[PDB]
This record gives structure tokens, sequence and C-alpha cells, in this order.
RNA sequence: CCAUAGGUUAAUGAGGCGAACCGGGGGAACUGAAACAUCUAAGUACCCCGAGGAAAAGAAAUCAACCGAGAUUCCCCCAG
RNA sequence: UUUUGUAUAAUGGGUCAGCGACUUAUAUUCUGUAGCAAGGUUAACCGAAUAGGGGAGCCGAAGGGAAACCGAGUCUUAACU
RNA sequence: AGGACCGAACCGACUAAUGUUGAAAAAUUAGCGGAUGACUUGUGGCUGGGGGUGAAAGGCCAAUCAAACCGGGAGAUAGCUGGUUCUCCCCGAAAGCUAUUUAGGUAGCGCCUCGUGAAUUCAUCUCCGGGGGUAGAGCACUGUUUCGGCAACCCGAUGCAAACUGCGAAUACCGGAGAAUGUUAUCACGGGAGACACACGGCGGGUGCUAACGUCCGUC
RNA sequence: GUAACGGGGCUAAACCAUGCACCGAAGCUGCGGCAGCGACGCGCGUUGUUGGGUAGGGGAGCGUUCUGUAAGCCUG
RNA sequence: GUUUAUUAAAAACACAGCACUGUGCAAACACGAAAGUGGACGUAUACGGUGUGACGCCUGCCCGGUGCCGGAAGGUUAAUUGAUGGGGUUAGCGCAAGCGAAGCUCUUGAUCGAAGCCCCGGUAAACGGCGUAAGGUAGCGAAAUUCCUUGUCGGGUAAGUUCCGACCUGCACGAAUGGCGUAAUGAUGGCCAGGCUGUCUCCACCCGAGACUCAGUGAAAUUGAACUCGCUGUGAAGAUGCAGUGUACCCGCGGCAAGACGGAAAGACCCCGUGAACCUUUACUAUAGCUUGACACUGAACAUAUGUUCUAACGUUGACCCGUAAUCCGGGUUGCGGACAGUGUCUGGUGGGUAGUUUGACUGGGGCGGUCUCCUCCUAAAGAGUAACGGAGGAGCACGAAGGUUGGCUAAUCAGGUUAGUGCAAUGGCAUAAGCCAGCUUGACUGCGAGCGUGACGGCGCGAGCAGGUGCGAAAGCAGGUCAUAGUGAUCCGGUGGUUCUGAAUGGAAGGGCCAUC
RNA sequence: CGGCCGUAGCGCAGCGCCGAUGGUAGUGUGGGGUCUCCCCAUGCGAGAGUAGGGAA
């Protein structure tokens, strides 16, 4: 990131946002995932 | 500069405002111009007050 | 040992999709009155980096 | 041993970037002036920095015209 | 004054040495930050005390999240 | 060797022999190559086992948004041509 | 009597020559100062490193002193200098711009290389469409200039200009079309760089004295 | 130290003009050979063309010590 | 007398003498985390520190500055204390909106509060100054000081930048960082004379030790390789080695040093490095020490938070007794102090005593000066761009109208035709005016934005059109600031308002995000 | 109401305005000299002025 001392880029932009912690416990199934549970019903158990 | 920073604010209690200046030693009689207020999407007055 | 990422890097770009950074741009932190509504409008969305910068970014951010 | 000199500004890259019979897109800057060293002519709007731009798609057209034989930009809507 | 301090003798033990590891008492600077003071190097080097075949830790005034786990220690993940 | 430029009167070497300088570990990216393929691969550890077990994990098959959240969309905006 | 006098021992070290790979890492020779004193000397002791000791020169503290020596942190750090070891084949730079406590460093871009992909993509020439304000020229304008007519203005005659223009090329550049030619010569993305001290010569110039093998740009 | 044609020397062996000859390079051509790249046809042909290089990038190799192949193979 | 052992012996240091100043003894002061020890088994005729430097004649004026000393009216001011106000939470009350006790909690900071500082005085043998604090006295003066300068005059010499004596025009003397003298002293500096001489005119000869030859022993620095000439030219610009040319049989020995940019030491000057060290200070930041107050160790009476008194904590480097052969230490008795002193924690001041560091770059070397960002013109070679410590000027704003729009209007100059005007430089523009006047106004709007320009990037710029809502106009329309081009500052950290986006068991809250803004 | 934008406008051909031909200046490329500046070959070729036009 050294640019031989001007401001360097990741430093004369800003910082935005905030990290989400329920985002780290949230996850995406695919219609794919499905069929892959045991005994056809599908709950956060059975994913698991 | 001698210009001051002012806030105009809206008078329809959404808290929205501009920003502009004034010369405060020429002109003391408080700026009051209609604008658009975004918050309730029409012109209302708006009403100088301290930065 | 694992590579430490910049931490400063990470506070300020994320990986899009095809694998660019979106960032926020400069600007718009203060001595607003000045600025036109316009340009200040255009700074509000977030942008790509450059192709120049991308480099640049990369070795700041391994593990994006 | 001094200079009261050494000053100059930044060079602001101005004239004319689309010559006559080049095909622009609406939007598109053909010449960056001060004041009106050209004026606006059919299809072409004239900026606030006395930017003359294609209002349509086109071919770029100089012409003279009027009675001080002015400079007209025009866009033959190509 | 009673005494207590002090004195003498006997018995028992200690003392000193040793490469690392271990617990504790103290504790740098060069260096990096392209200078430098916060910060870093590092609780590192070094000095000191003490122990053992290992030491230390250890049986929840611990976590968890409304479901539960069940002392301490060590390894792989979690995760740069 | 260093330089714009060295027969240079710039540097280095008296000669010979021997030794003498891009490595190693761990991360990460790209290329090649091999395996398997919408999957791929296991770590510690168990195992006398270069076997076998172990899928905890990790990467990938979805993105958008600061985020809640929505999702082949999403964000922006009261709303998008 | 005496920090009295002359002068050996003893303690010093003013001058000169020698010596300077010495006889000697400070001496020798001839002279020189003190020589009962704040003298000199033997033995032993004490003061320890940001510390000692110093009738003070930063002197001395084991041939070491503006912070001893030895060991350790330790392979400190070194944008600096040096050096970097067998062979052949292909391609082949830069010494620029921008930024920099930057200027002999470094970063992005430019230029090299390797890979992948893609359009007649690119170049030359011809024809066509364009904007110029340079060279030259000119003097209405801005200034400057001489003569004459009427010391102003005005009229006639004469010049001069990087920051003058009622004129204005060649070239160059942008775009379009068409052949021929050229190992895609073009552009994009990705792996790897190096380079950012340039030199002279020609042409156009600033600077300097149309001085410099001078200096600073442009272009070949 | 001649020391202001490189020297000898030159009255052209100087200068100007015109012309034809010749010399002259690692340029071009000839003959033989090697290699890179691209075409065109079947790893070989034909054809075109290229091959000066520092930093530097890319490609391909030589040789050295050691492990397997090797209780093999060579060696009084 | 002393000194730079090993390039300085001196005018430097010391010195007796002088002065200032501190110090009452458990002295000041110094070495020590401390105990202790030195000072001193001394006691103000003493001891420490500082300056001056025998002696003689002397030592003038200035207290504004900086120190030091003294003062304490007033101002300001630390820890501490926590008044008052504002928030969070929720028992409860409200259909909800919301309100809201107590408690707990986040914040606010009234009052209290010492030294210091400001303030008021003093002090120069304190640091210093001597035309305003006061203007340099006495003495001395071209000087260990005088630039101009070899000043001028006198002396000495044939001739004197030195010397001696004067003069005063002191660039830039001057009174204890002492002034002026001064017998004696000095391996001290300068000048003159007699004697003396190989110092010299100008060298000669001689005696010895080397050098030379023979025998024995036997180094060194240096060294890319050498078949290692002159000259003129050339050339990384001063040639044995290149060109041209001249000269030259091969090889020693004694000699000499012009060249081999000879040998020796990675130039010590100079610059550079975001190198080092040590030194300085009213550079920065700290900090030992010194000092202030609060609380602790720390108590009791009485009087009006201060004062007196008390003893029992505590101190004792007073006396005596015992452990004890002991001048340490401890215990005991007693006297004297006495809640003081002193120490711990906290706290304000002071603090080159000590420590870590910083102290820019460009630059026709560096320094000094100038410059550093932005705008306009020229250089700039008729697209863009283009350098110099090249040539010339400007900006770091202004304006609720000087902005929007509608309607109207036209200048300088003395007829003319923009020679005027433009909020401010210059350039390009401007009459359909962009110039001038008036009416109504807030488009100096919010969300967006086809497309394009300009940048390495961060960014910056131009923009029709779309949605919402608006102004002016009868209407077509025009308006997202101003004739345009300067009027500017990334990020971080934080402030304010809005927004339940987030909210570490849960509900909230804090904090964070997002939007606006400082 | 326009096109056009001085051959078109003024004044009352007198001006403005337009304007050849030729020559000159400059200049791209190549070459040369005695090189502060020029010349030659070739291509491009002004400005000013001249003849002329001209009362749209
Ligand atoms: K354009
Ligand atoms: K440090
Ligand atoms: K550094
Ligand atoms: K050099
Ligand atoms: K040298
Ligand atoms: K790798
Ligand atoms: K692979
Ligand atoms: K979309
Ligand atoms: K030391
Ligand atoms: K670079
Ligand atoms: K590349
Ligand atoms: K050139
Ligand atoms: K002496
Ligand atoms: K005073
Ligand atoms: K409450
Ligand atoms: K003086
Ligand atoms: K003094
Ligand atoms: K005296
Ligand atoms: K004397
Ligand atoms: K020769
Ligand atoms: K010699
Ligand atoms: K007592
Ligand atoms: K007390
Ligand atoms: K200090
Ligand atoms: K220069
Ligand atoms: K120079
Ligand atoms: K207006
Ligand atoms: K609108
Ligand atoms: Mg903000
Ligand atoms: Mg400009
Ligand atoms: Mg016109
Ligand atoms: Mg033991
Ligand atoms: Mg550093
Ligand atoms: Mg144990
Ligand atoms: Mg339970
Ligand atoms: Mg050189
Ligand atoms: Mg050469
Ligand atoms: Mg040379
Ligand atoms: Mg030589
Ligand atoms: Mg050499
Ligand atoms: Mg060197
Ligand atoms: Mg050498
Ligand atoms: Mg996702
Ligand atoms: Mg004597
Ligand atoms: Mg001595
Ligand atoms: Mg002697
Ligand atoms: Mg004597
Ligand atoms: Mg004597
Ligand atoms: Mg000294
Ligand atoms: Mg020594
Ligand atoms: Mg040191
Ligand atoms: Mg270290
Ligand atoms: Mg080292
Ligand atoms: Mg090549
Ligand atoms: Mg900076
Ligand atoms: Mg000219
Ligand atoms: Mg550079
Ligand atoms: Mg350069
Ligand atoms: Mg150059
Ligand atoms: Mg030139
Ligand atoms: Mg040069
Ligand atoms: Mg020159
Ligand atoms: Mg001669
Ligand atoms: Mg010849
Ligand atoms: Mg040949
Ligand atoms: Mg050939
Ligand atoms: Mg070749
Ligand atoms: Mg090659
Ligand atoms: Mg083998
Ligand atoms: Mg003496
Ligand atoms: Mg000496
Ligand atoms: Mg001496
Ligand atoms: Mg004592
Ligand atoms: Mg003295
Ligand atoms: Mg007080
Ligand atoms: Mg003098
Ligand atoms: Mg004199
Ligand atoms: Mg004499
Ligand atoms: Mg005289
Ligand atoms: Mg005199
Ligand atoms: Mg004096
Ligand atoms: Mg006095
Ligand atoms: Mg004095
Ligand atoms: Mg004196
Ligand atoms: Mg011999
Ligand atoms: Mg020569
Ligand atoms: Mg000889
Ligand atoms: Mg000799
Ligand atoms: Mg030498
Ligand atoms: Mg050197
Ligand atoms: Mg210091
Ligand atoms: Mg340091
Ligand atoms: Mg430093
Ligand atoms: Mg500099
Ligand atoms: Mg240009
Ligand atoms: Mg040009
Ligand atoms: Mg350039
Ligand atoms: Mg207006
Ligand atoms: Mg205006
Ligand atoms: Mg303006
Ligand atoms: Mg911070
Ligand atoms: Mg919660
Ligand atoms: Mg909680
Ligand atoms: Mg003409």
């Amino acid at each position: 990131g050294f640019e031989g001392g001007q401001m360097p880029l990741y430093r004369r932009l800003p910082k935005f946002g905030f990290t989400s912690r329920k985002a780290a416990i949230t996850a995406e199934i695919r219609l794919s995932d499905l069929a892959k549970v045991e005994g056809g019903v599908v709950d956060l158990n059975t994913l698991k | 500069g001698i210009r001051e920073k002012i806030k105009l604010v809206s008078s329809a209690g959404t808290g929205h405002f501009y920003t502009t200046t004034k010369n405060k030693r020429t002109k003391p009689e408080k700026l009051e111009l209609k604008k658009f207020d975004p918050v309730v999407r029409q012109h209302v007055i708006y009403k100088e007050a301290k930065i | 040992p694992k590579i430490k990422t910049v931490r400063g890097a990470a506070k300020r770009f994320k990986k899009t999709g095809k694998g660019g950074f979106k960032h926020k741009h400069a600007n718009l932190r203060h001595i607003l009155t000045k600025k036109a509504t316009k340009r200040k409008r255009h700074l509000r969305p977030k942008a790509m980096v450059s192709k120049g910068d991308l480099g640049l970014v990369i070795a700041c951010l391994p593990y994006a | 041993g001094s200079t009261r000199n050494g000053r100059d500004s930044e060079a602001k890259r101005l004239g004319v970037k689309r010559f006559g019979g080049e095909s622009v897109l609406a939007g598109s800057i053909i010449v960056r002036q001060r004041g009106t060293k050209f004026h606006a002519g059919a299809n072409v709007g004239c900026g606030r920095d006395h930017t003359l731009f294609a209002k349509a798609d086109g071919k770029v057209k100089f012409e003279v015209k009027g009675p001080k034989n002015r400079k007209f930009i025009s866009i033959e809507a190509e």
C-alpha cells in the first residue's frame, strides 16, 4: 500500500459501514440442498 | 471570510435544513426563503438558524 | 505465518461479485456548505476501484 | 538574485474535441472554450462554461452564419 | 518485681553444584513506524529468587442463551 | 565495476588452489500439470500401518445492500423513463 | 629563615638535529627547567563507566576515551557502496509524466516481456470533411517610431512587437472513404519486469554573450 | 618539437565544370550450413520471412554431489 | 607552581589576597532507593558555592529585561468536595400516544481549596546594559582590541608594513566574565645594540660512521598483464600503450628525482543520508530532585476553620541503666520536642540536573535570499500537452441580490459607434447583449441522469432528459446560482440534528451505521 | 417574414468593400554551403500591392 509518501488509497478514502453480527448466524439454502436432508422435512436441525 | 455559515431550517418540523452563508454585519435581518422540503415533498418557508 | 490483512483497507473496500472492489467517495466528510448539491449527490453512491489502483488494494486485502 | 515571477496556472485542455464530420452521441462535448468563440447552432447546447455539446446523435458541422460572420456549430441529425 | 531479652548445651535440618524445561521478583535498547514522542520491538534479551521430575493449572461466585454445557492442561479448527 | 560516456591517469584484483552470495518455513495469488467434479478436500487425532479411519473445518455452486433485509435480483429514491 | 640562589643525583621536557619499513608504536645526541618542596620515590590501599578522577588539557581511567574493556540483545539498522559463479535460442526497454520530509529512494501511469481474447483493429498513401492564429505579413486595434502638412488631435509618408492582429500559410492533428502492403503491425485483460542520473547531433525556441563539450523545453 | 594537408611530397597530386572507369563495408548478390516465426499441404515437407543487443521478460539445455532403479552393471 | 602521557608549557590552570552568597549544627552541601558516610570528632575568626586574582591607586551610572531576596491587599489557579440541572432504566398510571415515584445509573460541575504566576518592592564584586532602565565616569587608547591601515607625527635605519614615543578619527577599550600602573620573576610574545661567529657572500680542506667492492646471513611497502621511448595531435577533456611522426643495437652498475595523475589511508574539506554521537538552550516531550496542598500514620481539653494548652502516637545525631569485653543496635528509665516534624498515596508549581528526540524541500555546490496551493497571459513550434531561481499579473472572496424571470434600455469621447461597461487579475466573450433600469420572486430546488471532457489515482468538470414540487411569463418558454475561467484542504478523530438500520441472555439504553452538517 | 451577411455599407466612385495574373515571403521532404544565416531539387505557396470589380 505504500505509494512513496503520497497519502495512500486506503487512507485518502473514508471508512464506511459496520459489521452485522446477525449476518454471521444467517445462511442461504439452495433448492438443490432440499433433497440432501434425511426424511424430506427441511428445518434448521435437519440442515445441520 | 466575513460571511458566516448559517442554516435555513424547515418550518414543516421535519428537521430538514439547507446551509448557506450570510454577511451578518450588513444584513442582520434573518433570512427567510420558500424552499423544497424533501421530507414532506413541498415548498415551505425556511428560516435562518445558527449552523 | 498467515498474511495479515491491512485492517484499514478492510474498513474502506468491499469485494464485489466479479472481484472488483467498491469504496466510498472522498470529499463528503465536511466543508459541505460550499459544495454544490450536484457534486455532493454524485459523491454519495459507492464507486469501483480503478484499474491502476486494484493492485494496491489486492495487496492490502489477501483474504477479500 | 531573486525573481518576482515563477507562477502559472494549470492548462485547461480547452479547444475542439470533435471536428467537422465526426459522428457524435447526444451529450458529447464538441468544444471547450472561454466565452462563445463558437456559438451553438441546431441540435447543440451551450453550457454554463460555454461548453458546446450535442443535443442529438449526428455529425458535427461548422458554419459561418449571420450578419457578424460568427462561427456556429450544429449537429446534422444522422 | 514476676518476667522477657540475652547466654550455654543437645537433637534435627539447611548450605554448595548442575545444560534445558517450569513458577515467580525486576526488566532494556537497537529496530519498525520509511523522521519521531503515543505505539512497536516485548514482558523479548538480561539480572534475581524458588521448585520438580516435570512444573504450573485445576473441580465454576465458568460459559451459554431461555436450548444447554459441566475442573485443569495440550493439539487441530473457528480466523488473520 | 560504475557511468551520458572509460585505453583511461576512475574502482577492484600480486598469482594459484580451496571456500564464498536469491535460501528455508508458513501464508497468499497466478501459470503449468495430475485427480475428482457441482462438487473438491480433509486437520488434529486413531491406526504397527505412506493403507484405512477421522469431513471438525475450508473453498466453491448468489448476489445486492452500511444494515435490518430482500434474493436472480438487489440497492438507490416518494417512484424510476 | 626561605614554595631563596648556583649546581649533580632525582623529577621534568623549552630548542635543534637525527630517526620516521626506527635501536625505540614517542627515543637518541647537544643544549634546557625544577632540584627543602604546592618536591620526589618504594610498598600496600580506596574511588568504576553517564561513573570515577581532573592546579581544567575534554586531560587521564592498562599502547583504547566527547562516554573504557569483555560478553550478550546481535545476523541492530544500512532508501548507501561493493559483489553475485554453467550454456544456447526468442523478444527487448527507460532515463518521461504525476505524487512524495521528495529530489541518487518509492508509487500509479508511459515504454519491455509472456499468456489469452477480439473487430479491417492499426500504419503508410490518395481523395474527402474539419478547427486553427504559428511562419510570413501587416499597422485598423494595443503599444512603440521617424519625417512632413495641419506642440495635441487629425491627414499623408516610414519602420518595429513573445505577452499587437481589420490578414494568414506549409506542416501537424482529429474524423470519413478507398486500394495495395505489412508474420495483428491494433486494442483489452491477466503473470513477470526493468526504468523514473541521460548524452550528443539536426530543426524550432527560453536562458546565457544566437559564449560554453553551458543550461532548460519541444521534435526527429 | 616541424606541429594549422595525418606524413611524404604536389603547381596539380589545388580549385571549378562535364563525363566515363575503377577502389571501397560484417550493406547487397553468389555458394554451403544452423535456428525462430507465419502460411500452405501431408512429426515430416513446400513456401514466405526473420535471427545486433544492456536492464529486463520468455524458452530450452549442459555438468556436479546425493536417493531410487542397483544383491543390477563396470572394475586388480 | 600546574597542564593537553604521544605535534600546544602558554598570555591557559592554580595561587596568596579580595568580594558576593549560602550555612545555627541532625549545618549548608555531597555520595547514597535506604541505613548511613563525608563536611567535622569542625561550629560563623567555621564550613560550602561562585566570581576576581600579589601589591599600589581604584572600582563610576542603570533594577526596564532575566535571576535572586522580601511582601501579601487583589486577580487567577490542583487534587479534593459534589450543590444544581439534564439523561437511561421502570413500579405505576394512561385504549394507545405518552407520562412517570423510589432505587440504581450516565452526565453536569455550584461551593471549598496551597504554593506558583500576575501583582508590589529590593538587589549589579547577580546574568547583564551604559544614545532610554541609564546613556561609558576615572583611567587607558591604531591596543593580545583599529576594518579603513603600512592612520599621522616623532625616534631609531642608507632604507623600518615590525618596534618605541605621541596624537584620538575607540569600525568595535573601560573599571572584580575587573580598569590603569607595577619592583621582582619567566625554556613567555615583539624590537634594538655590543660581543661572536661557515647563518650568509661562497664555499674549501680534513677526521670519523654509512654509501661503493668482496665473503656470510637476508627483509619491506607494491604488483591486472607488459615486448614499459620522444614529440605534436586525439581522446572520459593533462597518453609508454590511440594517430601521425621522430629517434632508438642487447644487458648491467653508481647516481638524480621531472613523470608513471608514483606508494601509504574506501578525502578529515564540500555536499548528500528523512545516518551517528556528544554539547547548548526561554526547541518539544518527559523525568530525578526541590517545593505546595489534601488524605493516611494522627490524639485530648479549652477558647474564639484558626489559636492556646496538654500527652499518649511519633522524633531525639541530650543524659543515665542493661544486654556487654561494644563508641553499632535493641530494651529500659528520664529530659527535650510533640500531633508539629517526618514518611506513603494523590496533587499544582519548579525542574538542560538528567533523558529521548526534532530542527523540510527546491537550489546551475551548499548557505543567505526567494519559492512551495490555486487563477490569467506569454514562452508553447496555428489540435491537447510541454521546462527553467524564464517574462508579466492576480486569488485564499463578494452577493438574498450583484441570484431567477418578465418587460424595457444602450456606452466612451468630443458628431461618434462600444474607443464604454463587466463586484475584483488577465485572457476569451458579450447588442438576441453576458452591459444598464424596473416589476414579481427563491430554480442559490430535492431525487436522478443518456452521454461526454479532463486526470496515474484520489478526484474535478460539462450535460440534455426523467420524477416530484416551485418562480417568472398572455404564451412559446426560461430557471438545479452569478459572462466564463481563481476564492481552496484528503483521511482520521470527534461535535450537532435527523433516522428504531444495528442493539453481545431478553426488553430497553449506551455505542456503532446511514443521511444532513460542523 | 426570411435567405444572404459590405460587389450587399456609407456619402453626395468621394470613400469603405471585393479582387486577379505575375513576382515575392514562408514552408513539408531530400540534399548542400562560407552555417547567428542561406542555397539547390521537388511539393505546397501567402500577406501587402497592382490591373480590375463594384451603387447587391
Ligand atoms: K466529445
Ligand atoms: K524506541
Ligand atoms: K526508517
Ligand atoms: K562517476
Ligand atoms: K582515485
Ligand atoms: K506459489
Ligand atoms: K492447480
Ligand atoms: K437494476
Ligand atoms: K559509558
Ligand atoms: K513509477
Ligand atoms: K503486462
Ligand atoms: K534536441
Ligand atoms: K614552561
Ligand atoms: K530586576
Ligand atoms: K429515575
Ligand atoms: K576594538
Ligand atoms: K563575573
Ligand atoms: K588590581
Ligand atoms: K619580556
Ligand atoms: K604513434
Ligand atoms: K621521479
Ligand atoms: K522520650
Ligand atoms: K505532621
Ligand atoms: K531540565
Ligand atoms: K539550475
Ligand atoms: K555552477
Ligand atoms: K434579478
Ligand atoms: K422540473
Ligand atoms: Mg458525515
Ligand atoms: Mg494558461
Ligand atoms: Mg452572426
Ligand atoms: Mg537448595
Ligand atoms: Mg523509525
Ligand atoms: Mg503441582
Ligand atoms: Mg437450566
Ligand atoms: Mg562522471
Ligand atoms: Mg574508447
Ligand atoms: Mg582520462
Ligand atoms: Mg598507465
Ligand atoms: Mg585503471
Ligand atoms: Mg568508488
Ligand atoms: Mg589495487
Ligand atoms: Mg450474499
Ligand atoms: Mg628554590
Ligand atoms: Mg608532565
Ligand atoms: Mg637530554
Ligand atoms: Mg630559577
Ligand atoms: Mg638549580
Ligand atoms: Mg576545547
Ligand atoms: Mg591510554
Ligand atoms: Mg553514548
Ligand atoms: Mg533484536
Ligand atoms: Mg550486520
Ligand atoms: Mg531484435
Ligand atoms: Mg508529506
Ligand atoms: Mg513574425
Ligand atoms: Mg527521481
Ligand atoms: Mg530525471
Ligand atoms: Mg532531457
Ligand atoms: Mg538549438
Ligand atoms: Mg550538455
Ligand atoms: Mg550549445
Ligand atoms: Mg617552435
Ligand atoms: Mg588524409
Ligand atoms: Mg566484403
Ligand atoms: Mg548481410
Ligand atoms: Mg541482422
Ligand atoms: Mg539476439
Ligand atoms: Mg546412486
Ligand atoms: Mg615557572
Ligand atoms: Mg603534547
Ligand atoms: Mg611540548
Ligand atoms: Mg553527620
Ligand atoms: Mg581570571
Ligand atoms: Mg496563593
Ligand atoms: Mg591592522
Ligand atoms: Mg603603524
Ligand atoms: Mg636590522
Ligand atoms: Mg616613521
Ligand atoms: Mg605604540
Ligand atoms: Mg575587555
Ligand atoms: Mg561595576
Ligand atoms: Mg564586571
Ligand atoms: Mg586580570
Ligand atoms: Mg653482500
Ligand atoms: Mg597529450
Ligand atoms: Mg639505475
Ligand atoms: Mg634522492
Ligand atoms: Mg597516490
Ligand atoms: Mg569515500
Ligand atoms: Mg539534551
Ligand atoms: Mg531511538
Ligand atoms: Mg537525531
Ligand atoms: Mg537541500
Ligand atoms: Mg497549443
Ligand atoms: Mg503545434
Ligand atoms: Mg515531454
Ligand atoms: Mg443578469
Ligand atoms: Mg451578475
Ligand atoms: Mg466573474
Ligand atoms: Mg485516533
Ligand atoms: Mg441486549
Ligand atoms: Mg448484556
Ligand atoms: Mg493575395
